[PDB]
RNA sequence: AAGCGUGCGUAGGCGGCUUAUUAAGUCGGAUGUGAAAUCCCCGAGCUUAACUUGGGAAUUGCAUUCGAUACUGGUGAGCUAGAGUAUGGGAGAGGAUGGUAGAAUUCCAGGUGUAGCGGUGAAAUGCGUAGAGAUCUGGAGGAAUACCGAUGGCGAAGGCAGCCAUCUGGCCUAAUACUGACGCUGAGGUACGAAAGCAUGGGGAGCAAACAGGAUUAGAUACCCUGGUAGUCCAUGCCGUAAACGAUGUCUACUAGCCGUUGGGGCCGGCUUUAGUGGCGCAGCUAACGCGAUAAGUAGACCGCCUGGGGAGUACGGUCGCAAGACUAAAACUCAAAUGAAUUGACGG
């Protein structure tokens, strides 16, 4: 059944990115917001909204394109419910050389790879993006 | 605006041949018709109207190619009284690929327009003459059009960019801009000024083609 | 080369959303320890180098202790999008049991009637003057259900077709209510599982392995013809295999369209929405062929399986079986290929 949420979130962008849609809505959950929220940060997503219905809430992303392809090159989830990655602050991911961003869960909150390397920690690693 | 609206350039294929590709550029369908929305489709003809003027002010040429044997007439037409160069019959598979080829040919048609009512060609048979003047209007129905070309053009002119892929294709190779009429049973996939509008009505077709020559005009 | 024949489920793995708490995983610090040598880095002595040697770095570990709580886990409390339950309808070759119908074949008795029938590429074997075949009447019996009939339907798969009753399974579909994560997948294990075969007792019309005869043929243990016994059918059990195939494990989410068809719902013959079942095709994927919302795309969970060809799915051991056999499952030896998809020719009874 459904057990992985983040990689099905990670999923919907990718293929909405592949089609060529503007926005891209889903099943809400804090952890989602929280890594959407590091997704527009570092400038990946244009803009992010959270719809309470009455009791279930809706995320929706809104997409960026740049000439053409998408700005979201390349994006994977690492840490599957079948093998966590759980880093240390010192083998800390870069993706691309720095030119992409590893989403990390620290006990200081979701951050990037840079950032928890600035700030000497580093938890569990959810996802690369290019 | 509204000459448009008049034109007939808003109704199109029917809602069952449309391209997925073209959504944002229909509004609603009547009758089992998609009909274009002419409000952003005029916006975007000014500026391919536009270009192509700014492309015959700096000296440069653009062909218009149509062959979809009901707006092959009009296109002659339309073009010849603009002094541009013409693709009535065939998009001839190669025209700019091989350019380098069918100048061989263009110069034959060259020498052989000239070799019949420029360099006086007497003292032959009247039954002889026929085989190469069967020879020239072969020729000529083919590439009577591209004749004063001389060169790639440097623009492109299309009344279907379905019907002619192939010029297209050969125009999305050799790195020219290209201009089409794109309608809902069309792909916009090379066209580097898309126009949403009918591709087969004869008003809306000529309408096309009188502004397209109107704007050449501005030299 | 490689998806178990198909389900169900045990251990296990993995699991929706919100919140409080904990601090086990996870992270950070500190403190012990992690022998020296070796490796590495600076530099020191051998005329240099090997070599010797000072100091570090490292030893990514483990333990203790303190801290941080995003995520995973535990615990409490909630929620309703997954899963389920109740209530009205619907389609259906779903299953089991028992009746019954009509056509036809075979055989038997009688009537008419007389010389062939039958069969083949051509024949012959064969059946006929004791009367065949043809035709009519009556009867007996067994097996299968024309038409409808349909890339139709139902079923987990194997499979399932006249009609009727009885017992019974699932699915679809509309509303309202309810429970409140009750889930997915599953090694072992179990259930079902075509045909052939086997056991016990029946039955036996047609067809027909074996077999017999006639042909054909160089031969013909065949293909063709005339017969024909097991078997095919029923009851009750075994067997447990198939190109058991979509050669495609199950579950979930997402990703252009167009054209059919089956069962429903909604709205005005048409539009839409669902559950199936088909034909194309964008993207993407693929060695190619192709697949393409019924994915072989994009991802996730669990499982099964592959690792050159042969020897070999064989031996030996074991489990199971009445047996036939099945299942689990090697090695020596041997070869440098075997294979897939496509291309250009040539050939094709
Ligand atoms: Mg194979
Ligand atoms: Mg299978
Ligand atoms: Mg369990
Ligand atoms: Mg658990
Ligand atoms: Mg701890
Ligand atoms: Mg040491
Ligand atoms: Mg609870
Ligand atoms: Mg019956
Ligand atoms: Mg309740
Ligand atoms: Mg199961
Ligand atoms: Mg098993
Ligand atoms: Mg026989
Ligand atoms: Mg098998
Ligand atoms: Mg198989
Ligand atoms: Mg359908
Ligand atoms: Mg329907
Ligand atoms: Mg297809
Ligand atoms: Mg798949
Ligand atoms: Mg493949
Ligand atoms: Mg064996």
């Amino acid at each position: 059944s459904m057990q992985d949420t983040v990689a099905d979130m990670l999923t919907r962008v990718r293929n909405a990115q592949m089609a060529k849609k503007q926005t891209v809505s889903m099943p809400s959950s804090k952890l989602k917001v929280a890594i959407a929220n590091v997704l527009q940060q570092e400038g990946y997503i244009s803009n992010v909204e959270v719809a309470q219905e009455e009791t279930k809430s809706t995320l929706t992303i809104t997409l960026k394109y740049f000439e053409g392809k998408p700005v979201i090159e390349m994006v994977k989830r690492v840490s599957r419910p079948g093998l966590r990655q759980y880093r240390g602050k010192d083998k800390l991911p870069s993706v691309k050389q720095g030119l992409g961003i590893a989403i990390v869960s620290t006990s200081k909150g979701i951050m990037t790879d840079r950032a928890a390397r600035a700030a000497g920690i580093g938890g569990e690693v959810i996802a690369f993006v290019s | 605006m509204r000459d448009l609206l008049q034109a007939g350039a808003h109704f199109g294929h029917q809602t069952r041949f449309w391209n997925p590709k073209m959504r944002q550029y229909i509004f609603g369908a009547r009758n089992k018709i998609h009909i274009i929305n002419l409000e952003h489709t005029v916006p975007a003809l000014n500026d391919a109207l536009n270009f192509a003027n700014q492309l015959a002010s700096k000296k440069n040429k653009v062909l218009f190619v149509g062959t979809k044997r009901a707006a092959s007439n009009i296109i002659r037409e339309q073009a010849q009284r603009a002094g541009q160069p013409y693709v009535d019959h065939r998009w001839l598979g190669g025209m700019l690929t091989n350019w380098k080829t069918l100048r061989q040919s263009i110069n034959r048609l060259k020498d052989l327009q000239t070799q019949s009512q420029d360099g006086t060609f007497a003292k032959l048979t009247k039954r002889e003459a026929l085989e190469r003047t069967r020879e020239m209007e072969k020729l000529e129905r083919s590439l009577g059009g591209v004749k004063n070309m001389g060169g790639l053009p440097d623009a492109l002119f299309v009344i279907d960019v379905d019907h002619e892929a192939i010029a297209i294709k050969e125009a999305k190779n050799l790195g020219i801009p290209v201009i089409g009429i794109v309608d809902t049973n069309s792909n916009p996939d090379n066209v580097d000024y898309v126009i949403p509008g009918n591709d087969d009505a004869i008003r809306a077709v000529t309408l096309y083609a009188s502004a397209m020559a109107d704007a050449i005009l501005a030299g």
